[PDB]
């Protein structure tokens, strides 16, 4: 990635600009809800020109700074990707369950994954990321150990360093574990993305256990999906209570959700809190309410 | 969100 200036973010502005109008379409009927376009690309413009302001003479720093040089090269390849989309899903952006359709939705939580991911890193426009906190300390043990301080490396050297401590059993696991790990969809492992997985993925010493059992076999799991899109999922299982699934929590990155179809008419969504994933399955299985994963007649056994 | 079943 190049060195980032005034200019460069500049562009990025304009194109993140012809993105918002075209998501300003009446026909796209988006809903105010997380991850929110119309909300997410104002919000990234404001932190940039945060950042910005943090570095009023001393803008070859902030030039110089990897992490930045390979978000402002993503960002800028994303916005241009959603305005390609648009020029090539014509019509068909505005049919609801169209493959162009999804790809924007699943770009608006990329959008929302990198914002959360870019005020991780620079808090308060100043760049923090060689003092991120991992949240869990046999994680951030891992980390300190194979790259020191660095806030971001490419896959390559990422997937080497955890298969000396937790082996990948196969190429196709490695990608499996890739297009888990890698939010931003960057091709690069930032610290803020690898605290998010080892938090979703606790604990550390069964770490790839945990995702082969919970996300690799699990039916119930659902990779870059939404709250609207979870209950838009659900609502052919309206009649039988007990369906769920679960995914990455988009405002609150790092936790579950688990979404499910009551006895009662209603479907909900709820965020565990206190206890892993792997045991409010199982407790939600015992006591009635997660039965049937994405609808399913069988459930993982997860008591193992 | 709402409280866990
Ligand atoms: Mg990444």
């Amino acid at each position: 990635p190049g060195t980032v200036d005034k200019k460069m973010v500049e562009k990025c502005w304009k194109l993140m600009d012809k993105v918002v109008r075209l998501c300003q379409n009446p026909k796209l009927a988006l809903k105010n809800s997380p991850p929110y376009i119309l909300d997410l690309l104002p919000d990234t413009y404001q932190h940039l020109r945060t950042i910005l302001s943090r570095y009023e003479g001393k803008m070859e720093t902030l030039g110089e700074n990897e992490y930045f040089r390979v978000f402002m090269e993503n960002l800028m390849k994303k916005t241009k990707q959603t305005i390609s989309l648009f020029k090539e899903g014509k019509e068909r952006m505005y049919e609801e369950n169209s493959q162009p359709r999804r790809n924007l939705t699943k770009l608006s939580l990329i959008f929302s994954h990198m914002l959360a991911e870019l005020k991780g890193i620079f808090p308060s426009g100043l760049f923090q990321g060689d003092t991120f906190r991992i949240t869990k300390a046999d994680a951030a043990e891992f980390w300190r150990k194979a790259f020191g301080e660095k806030t971001i490396v490419p896959w390559k050297s990422f997937r080497q360093a955890l298969h000396e401590v937790h082996p990948i059993s196969s190429g196709l696991e490695a990608m499996a574990l890739k297009s888990t790990i890698d939010l931003t969809c960057n091709d690069y492992i930032s610290v803020f993305e690898f605290d998010i997985f080892t938090r979703l993925f606790q604990p550390w010493s069964s770490l790839l256990r945990n995702w082969n059992s919970l996300a690799v076999t699990h039916p119930g799991y659902m990779a870059f999906l939404t709250y609207d899109e979870v209950k838009a999922r659900l609502q052919k299982f309206i009649h039988k209570p007990g369906s769920y699934i679960f995914r990455l929590s988009c405002t609150r990155l790092g936790q579950w959700a688990i979404g499910y179809v009551t006895a009662d008419g209603n479907i909900l969504q709820t965020i565990p809190h206190n206890k892993p994933l792997f045991q409010a399955l199982i407790d939600g299985f015992r006591e009635g309410f997660y039965l049937f994963p994405d609808g399913r007649n069988q459930n993982p056994d997860l008591t193992g | 969100y709402t409280p866990e079943p």
